[PDB]
């Protein structure tokens, strides 16, 4: 998916060409690097003007802190946000799918595969260090569960019990569960 | 002329003249590039020709390290079948495996090669499976077999040779110089060097006086002398062999056997007479070596230093001290010792 | 520029590439002036001997080393045998190319490819792989040709 | 199609400054040899020489050759490349016309020291704490009979006599003397010792120390 | 492997050796062949008449070390009856072939593979000729010996061993590599029919 | 430890069947054959399997013995523990109640030129047919049924194995 | 699956190689490095101390050796009292090759199918010109020493050794017996098969041709 | 004006094949899909994703069809959950093949079981391709 | 077999000489001295070098022994085995007719702050002087000549060494001494 | 080692670690259990070691009943040198060609400002303790010994005789 596609007058790269139209393709699992690039892109796109930012996600997973940073940047910008799911949204990608446009602007392709699970993490040290890290990670689970529950409309206690293991969904299950809002078809 | 600038680099410079240069091991990137260029060159016109230069080692390094698969070549060759304008494929350096099929798959009469380029063909190999089940080994073999058959069919369309002959030849590396490739069917022409260049080179070597005196004549004389000496030595070896066979026939003319009657019996009714069969059952006749050549004079050599033998007769009863449990070995009329 | 100047300084490379460059240089209509700087190993010696005869220059401090093809090969006994025969055929190809480039007999070339063989400027010109010492005026004129 | 002729500084001052630094130095006729004499440096330097003697009108504008390389031998004393890379550079720098000024920034060692000496008399520069050193040529490990090692010894003795010839022409000494003093053992020269022996001739022009400037203020 | 497995196996190896049963297991490298030459020489010294039983179970091995074992088998006084169990492949198969004529055996479910030597030639063209002559000499010598053992012809053998040629012991008997199959009677299952 | 049980005619076929391991087991079996012709040999099996050639070598040493060869399962008997477990004397194949017996078609590989691939595939098809015949011979099932079951990794408990015919007794009964 | 030893099973049951060394047999396997040379010289001298008059038998199946270790071993072989009797097995590759020639003349043996080899001392030059001159002198001194030992044992001319050592020279027992490296070939129970090299030597003197190759291995495919 | 997809892919993850199939169906002007050499599973889905009537295969091309692959790791219940999704993937792939080949979905599931190879004509007959080049 | 030779007062020093190898040999020589004080020891040296520290340890052990300690070099004696071979009792050092004897300086290095670099240069220079001083005494040659010779990388035949003063007898009567 | 061990010979060879120190300590305690009077001798050849292991060996040497005579063979370097200097007075021998080195402790540290400062002042504690013990063993003052241990101090056996580390030489 490299070839620069022609723009208004010149040859510009495919992903830069997309962002010229506010479209932000996220295609890699969210590591520090991709998250920083997408946070920067979101901030600059909101800088140009305020129309709307569509995020097309193919995320197969990712790390928790960078994903929450990207979420907070999406919420901070003036322009609204819509998230479409081309391919699949797993874990923190399935959390980003519930990060933009609560009012009926989450779409998914018909065979997109959706998955949510409680955020992972790992850290060791002293005893007290493990206390501090464990308390922080429990705070993180609770925050992401509050966000998931207020995004989908499911009870907080239900979400806690559901996401402890992996949770997989077809787009029909995702509409019925409240994860997304519409499924893209030929139109 | 300003409107189209000079080409930015060399691949653009060549491809601008419809020269598809295949010069890399046939990896998926190379195959994709080749397909894109061939489709684009059909797009610009499907009557103009395409000059494809092939200096490539197929789908595997010459070391034997598998590097693509047996299907990148199928893609490239089926592409060359798909494009309908004439393709002249020139072999440069190396054309191994699928890169040989591509050389033999151009327009017939237009396939060429440089005078020293080498075109090798062998059988596809696959990377180790990694201890799969039994059915998956059978299925992998059926995959490999179907792709080998595809290679054979495309190579039969190229050369002209049956599938079975090509399969037999492929089982081991088959190396072909342009004379050999031209014989076999891979190529049609050989790109001889420029004649004016070669003529000027010979004239310069003569006129400058370098070919005569730089030490050349002494060792060209040495070369011819070594060649003549070795030819004569090999002729002496042949003479020794023929005299050994003549000694075997001298000492075999003393025989009494009925097995010749059996050899008369076994042979066909037509060959009841001695009537050979125009095959590698070929009896070369030494005894009719009455050359009688009075021109080939013995040189001034002295064999008169050889001794005077005892002049033994074979018509004795004395026998060498040996062992044989056969008692059919009767004394012969000419060999009372037998 | 009705001449293609080809500047040589390379410590090796597979001999097949030297054969390819030799054939190409002998195939193009335009002349060729091959200059050796420093060294010209196996493939580079083939590329140096490949230029137009009479315009194969070599500096005072250049060395030309020619060695027989060296290969490596694994497999069954028949595969070793077949690759062996091919490598010998390549050695004969290289010997014949040097024999025709230098006018020495193939048997003195083959005798020399028995072992790695280093030649100085005078030794290289005497042997026949190059034709003239490269003095400053030579590619004074070469640069002037590229400019004129 | 049209032959695009590279236009040079007298007429190219109207096309602005070059984009990056190496293009700047090439335009200033400075050939900065900052990296050991690898085949890459040889190729690049040969091309720079070919471009510089290509269309100079007067070709008297000198060519500057600043050195920060230990030549063809690695830091731990084992050859990293061969002596033929030096010959190719040296030969190339000779097929030009302009006087060849050489300078040392920090280290000119083992081959770059010879190439340093090989500049114009009166125009070899160094930084006042450059370290210069001359060592015998070194081959890299190859395997064989006594004949192969003898062949390598012959090659290394050609290289040693070559360097001794250049150093004799530069330092103005007896040829075998220059072989004995420099190439016989790995010897170090400060800037003053190197100047004493003809290795260098001057500091870079305009070199004025900081407290010296202060006390002349 | 586990040291206790090694110690148990060395104990049972000593028992078998007491019972005049040497064994050739695993790839026949120089170390195993020096060891097995030593064992054969010892067994010759102890008694010059009784048979030695040589357990072949090998996936391959060096041509040279295999020929060390093979010459020691054909030189010593006692008749070395080679018996194949599991897999005699490519040099244990040659060793199995070279057991005392009429005394090479194989259990019914074994596999015999005979092929030509692998190897490699490296270096300049002349070194590759010398090394290709070494490999071709080994191939010709082993094929000549297989022709001698099996009663076949040199050309049939050379055609059969061009690639890997796996054989059941029945096919081996019918070939000439093995002379008998070792098995005890089973109970022939009556079928209702 | 183990040697003390070998003094009671018990062979542990434990760990992956390998060349060295199978050679050791065969040597122990031959020695226990020589020491006494008519005393039972007990083979304890706890092994995830191994090479087919090693497994059939152990199977041959097992069938050659003049002594009834009891087999026992401790935990796992997978792909060659199971074949050699059923290959014990009929009526004398036991298993621990909670032990897993996997039936499995032989594993083999292939690498090199198309002829090497064809030869390796032919050898593996031979082994598959041979093993199917032997397993159907001592399980007293159709060859077709064995083909279906060995198609994929089939894990049975000793009850499923006992009704399917691999074992003859379950040491805890039920 | 390292190795598994018998024991010989006397009242002691010691290692098999200890038993064979006690019965005056020394095995040489693998490269003759410094440890192997030390072990062989120690074995030779221990066997000498036990009995200075009875034969020692040495079995040589080794792919080479460090040249100095081989020279030490050959010096120890020539400097001891008993007859040393060297049987070549498997391979003896050039430095080990001298170890075969160094047995008591008349008692050097090779098994029917061994592969002896003779090579010039191979070493390797690296570094300054004086290190390379040192390597040249080392390899010339080794060539002289091994050439002189081969002359001493086989009686060949230094010219003949020059031809027989200019390149890796692989020899059967038959060339070795013709040259003088070994004295007798240990055959089978009447095994006289002619190896391919000897068949080629037949072809070079005209004894056999392409038409009538005789009952020898087909070398028409070379 | 119609996406013309040249396919030559010896392999790939099946989920990516599904994703490319969805992307193909997303655009409304038809898609032509020409397979060369090989079209394995992740590309067999792409080949079956072209416009029915405009999917071409070449005489030399071979089509691979197989069930998805996967590695799992974790507790017993994690393994159960992950097995359930791989089964969902396999069911979806069988459904896509059923839509393109008009053949019993259970039969297509049976054919997916092990690696399945189709010549060019068998690719035409199965239904993954329509015509021969 | 080495047990019988150790009973015969024969000590083998073969292969590279190292710290632990030295400690073992030192102990053997001390045992042979404390057991029997009037019967000579024989030390066989086939060694391509060693550590200067370990070598001087073995040399001290050799010089302590009341029982005269002969040495018999075979094959190689390279720059540290050669010194020990030269440290046998005068008149009772022997070599094989074709052993190779090397005399040469040690290598070394240092790193980090050049204080330790100057200390290492001082220690390598000490090793040079120490070894050369005793080498000069037993070779019976001027210390200047020994200092010059210990610089030069070179092997010598036992004939050259026997002339040079290192060894005193060649086992073989100089009948198999080959150059 | 056993062949030496029955001769009441304890080998401190090679750079010390905790495993080597455990072996030395076990040997010394067993040998004190065997015979509390008859002497132990101990060959020193070591380029260094961890300070704690050397301290363990030094204390085990001190409080057992037999005198642990230390004989230096080859080398003794700054932690084996301290051990050599700690043999029973009058019974610290050297071989005539051995060398003796003294130098400061070594070791790394990682962690917060607090933790690595704690590692720093424990290294200061090691330095103080070693200097005090060396002052006890040689007779020179804290200042000379601290200057000596400050920088790599290579010494000859004789100098160590008049500098107090050794008691005699075995030229005997």
């Amino acid at each position: 998916c490299r070839p620069p596609g022609q723009r208004q007058s010149e040859w510009v790269d495919l992903w830069e060409a997309y962002t010229y139209q506010k479209v932000v393709f996220i295609k890699e699992a969210i590591t520090e690097d991709v998250a920083n690039n997408m946070i920067a892109l979101t901030l600059y796109l909101d800088s140009l003007d305020q129309k709307r930012i569509y995020y097309w996600l193919n995320v197969p997973g990712g790390d928790v802190v960078p994903t929450l940073a990207l979420y907070d940047t999406m919420q901070y910008v003036r322009s609204k946000t819509a998230t479409v799911c081309y391919g699949l949204c797993l874990g923190m990608g399935g959390f980003l799918l519930t990060a933009g446009g609560e009012k009926g602007y989450r779409f998914a392709m018909p065979h997109s595969i959706l998955m949510m699970h409680h955020p992972s993490g790992a850290s060791r040290g002293q005893a007290s260090e493990m206390h501090i890290e464990s308390r922080e990670l429990v705070r993180m689970r609770d925050y992401l569960s509050l966000l998931t529950s207020n995004a989908t409309g499911q009870p907080y206690d239900r979400v806690i019990r559901e996401l402890s293991r992996n949770k997989w969904m077809d787009p029909k299950q995702a509409i019925e569960y409240g994860m997304i809002d519409k499924v893209l078809t030929t139109p | 002329d300003r409107r189209k600038p000079p080409p930015p680099d060399l691949p653009s410079l060549l491809f601008d003249q419809r020269i598809v240069y295949l010069g890399m091991p046939l990896v998926p990137a190379v195959t994709e590039l080749m397909v894109a260029e061939l489709l684009y060159l059909e797009k610009q016109g499907a009557t103009l020709p395409i000059e494809m230069l092939i200096n490539s080692s197929g789908t595997t390094r010459q070391d034997g390290e598998i590097l693509s698969f047996d299907s990148e070549g199928v893609a490239l060759t089926s592409t060359m079948g798909f494009i309908k304008n004439p393709i002249s494929t020139v072999n440069m350096g190396l054309a191994v495996g699928w890169s040989c099929v591509v050389l033999s798959f151009g327009r017939k009469g237009w396939r060429k090669s440089l005078p020293h380029s080498l075109a090798m063909i062998q059988q596809p190999r696959v990377p180790p499976t990694g201890q799969r089940q039994a059915i998956e080994v059978h299925i992998k073999w059926r995959e490999v077999l179907d792709y080998k058959r595809e290679l054979l069919r495309m190579f039969s369309l190229g050369t002209g040779l049956p599938v079975d002959k090509l399969d037999a030849d492929m089982q081991r590396p088959l190396y072909m110089r342009p004379q050999d490739a031209l014989e076999y069917g891979i190529i049609d022409e050989i790109i001889e060097p420029n004649e004016d260049k070669a003529e000027k080179a010979a004239q310069y070597w003569i006129r400058s006086g370098r070919a005569e005196s730089e030490g050349r004549l002494e060792q060209w004389q040495e070369y011819l002398s070594l060649q003549e000496e070795y030819a004569l030595k090999d002729s002496f070896r042949k003479v020794m062999t023929q005299d050994l066979r003549a000694a075997y026939r001298d000492t075999s003319s003393k025989l009494l056997k009925n097995s010749s009657r059996n050899m008369e019996q076994v042979q066909e009714f037509k060959e009841r007479l001695p009537d050979d069969m125009l095959t590698e059952n070929d009896e070369v006749r030494l005894p009719f070596s009455r050359d009688g050549v009075k021109l080939a004079i013995l040189n001034a050599e002295c064999y008169a230093e050889r001794n005077i033998a005892r002049q033994v007769a074979a018509n004795k009863v004395s026998v060498p001290d040996k062992w044989r449990a056969a008692y059919a070995a009767r004394p012969a009329p000419a060999a009372p010792a037998a | 520029s009705k001449k293609v100047f080809m500047i040589i300084n390379s410590f090796g490379g597979s001999v097949g590439n030297g054969i390819t460059v030799h054939d190409a240089l002998q195939f193009i209509k335009a002349g060729s002036l091959t200059l050796a700087l420093g060294v010209a190993a196996s493939a580079a010696s083939l590329a140096l001997a490949g230029g137009t005869i009479g315009e194969r220059y070599v500096t005072e401090g250049c060395h030309t080393m020619i060695h027989q093809p060296e290969g490596g090969l694994n497999g069954q006994a028949s595969d070793i045998w077949i690759d062996s025969q091919e490598i010998m055929k390549i050695r004969l190809d290289v010997a014949e190319i040097y024999s025709l480039s230098t006018y020495r007999p193939r048997h003195k070339i083959l005798r020399d490819l028995d072992r790695d063989f280093y030649l100085t400027a005078m030794e290289t010109i005497y042997y026949g792989l190059a034709d003239e010492i490269a003095t400053n005026e030579v590619m004074h004129s070469i640069v002037e040709m590229t400019n004129q | 199609y049209p032959e695009g002729r590279p236009l040079f500084l007298p007429e190219a001052e109207r096309f602005g400054n070059p984009p990056d630094l190496p293009s700047l130095l090439l335009q200033q006729r400075v050939i900065y040899i900052s990296m050991p004499f690898l085949p890459s440096v040889t190729e690049l330097v040969v091309a720079q020489c070919y471009y510089l003697d290509f269309d100079d009108r007067n070709r008297q504008r000198p060519i500057y050759v600043y050195l920060n390389s230990t030549g063809c031998i690695n830091d731990k004393g084992q050859a990293i490349s061969a002596d033929n890379e030096f010959y190719a550079i040296w030969a190339a720098l000779g097929f030009t016309r302009a006087p060849l000024y050489t300078g040392v920034t920090w280290k000119a060692q083992n081959q770059a020291a010879v190439l340093l000496s090989a500049g114009q008399k009166g125009h070899r520069y160094s930084f006042p704490h450059a370290k210069i050193s001359t060592a015998p040529p070194v081959m890299n490990r190859v395997f064989g009979q006594a004949v192969d090692a003898q062949l390598q010894a012959n090659e290394l003795d050609y290289a040693t006599k070559y360097y001794a010839a250049i150093l004799a022409r530069s330092t103005g000494k007896d040829l075998e003397t220059c072989q004995k003093q420099y190439l016989s053992r790995k010897r170090y020269f400060s800037v003053k010792e190197a100047y004493e022996e003809g290795l260098v001739d001057k500091l870079v022009p305009g070199f004025m120390l900081n407290r010296f400037r202060k006390m002349q203020k | 492997p586990n040291p206790l497995v090694i110690e148990r196996f060395q104990g049972v190896v000593s028992q078998l050796f007491q019972q005049r049963i040497v064994r050739l297991g695993g790839a026949v490298d120089d170390d195993m062949a020096n060891l097995l030459v030593a064992q054969l020489l010892y067994l010759d010294s102890v008694d010059n008449k009784r048979d030695i039983t040589m357990y072949v179970n090998s996936p391959g091995g060096s041509v040279t070390a295999g020929m060390a074992v093979f010459d020691t088998m054909r030189h010593i006084r006692p008749d070395v009856s080679t018996c194949c169990i599991g897999l005699a492949a490519s040099m244990g198969a040659f060793i199995l072939a070279s057991g005392q004529a009429g005394k090479r055996y194989s259990l019914p479910n074994s596999r015999i593979m005979i092929h030509q030597p692998l190897g490699g030639a490296q270096g300049q063209a002349t070194d590759i000729e010398i090394q290709a002559n070494e490999i071709l000499h080994h191939k010709l010598t082993l094929n000549g010996y297989l022709a001698q053992f099996t009663g076949q012809s040199m050309e049939t053998i050379t055609k059969d061993t061009d690639r890997d040629f796996f054989m059941s012991p029945q096919e081996a008997i019918e070939y000439g590599l093995v002379d008998a199959i070792i098995s005890k009677p089973q109970m022939l299952q009556s079928r209702e029919v | 430890p183990f040697g003390l049980l070998l003094r009671q005619r018990i062979v542990f076929l434990g760990g992956e069947v390998e060349d060295f391991g199978a050679d050791a087991i065969i040597s122990q079996l031959l020695l226990l054959d020589s020491q006494d012709p008519t005393k039972d040999i007990k083979i304890f099996i706890n092994s995830p399997g191994g090479s087919v050639t090693a497994g059939m070598g152990i199977y041959d040493a097992m069938m050659l013995c003049r002594a009834d060869v009891n087999t026992y399962c401790f935990g796992l008997a997978a792909s060659m523990g199971a074949f050699l477990l059923g290959a014990g004397k009929r009526g004398k194949r036991n298993s621990m109640p909670n032990s897993r017996i996997m039936i499995h078609q032989p594993l083999g590989g292939a690498s090199g030129q198309a002829v090497d691939i064809e030869i390796q595939a032919k050898e593996i098809m031979y082994h598959k047919a041979n093993l199917n015949r032997i397993m159907a011979d001592y399980c007293q099932q159709p060859l077709s049924k064995i083909e279906e079951d060995t198609d994929r990794d089939r894990y049975m408990s000793p009850l499923e194995a006992k009704e399917y015919g691999l074992i003859d007794h379950i040491i805890g009964g039920e | 699956p390292d190795i598994q030893i018998g024991h010989g099973e006397d009242a002691i049951e010691m290692d098999l190689y200890r038993y064979l060394l006690s019965n005056r047999i020394i095995f040489i396997g693998g490269y003759i490095n410094d440890k192997m040379a030390t072990q062989i010289v120690g074995s030779l001298m221990a066997l000498e101390a036990v009995d200075e008059n009875e034969d020692i038998r040495i079995y040589i199946n080794s792919p080479g050796g460090q040249p100095y270790s081989v020279l030490g071993v050959v010096d120890a072989m020539q400097s001891i009292k008993p007859d040393v009797q060297t049987v070549a097995l498997g391979a003896c590759y050039s430095y080990a090759s001298l170890v075969v020639a160094a047995g008591t003349k008349g008692k050097r043996y090779a098994m029917k199918n061994t592969r002896l080899m003779m090579t010039q001392p191979m070493g390797g030059s690296q570094g300054d010109i004086y290190q390379i001159k040192a390597t040249v002198e080392e390899l010339n001194a080794l060539y002289q020493i091994f050439s002189r030992y081969y002359m001493k044992f086989t009686g060949m001319n230094q010219d003949q050794i020059e031809q027989a050592t200019c390149r890796d020279h692989f020899m059967t027992p038959e060339q070795a017996k013709l040259e003088g490296l070994i004295d007798e070939i240990i055959r089978g129970k009447g095994d006289y098969t002619v190896p391919p090299a000897i068949v080629r030597q037949f072809r070079e003197v005209g004894l056999v041709d392409d038409l009538t190759p005789g009952p020898f291995l087909k070398v028409d495919c070379n």
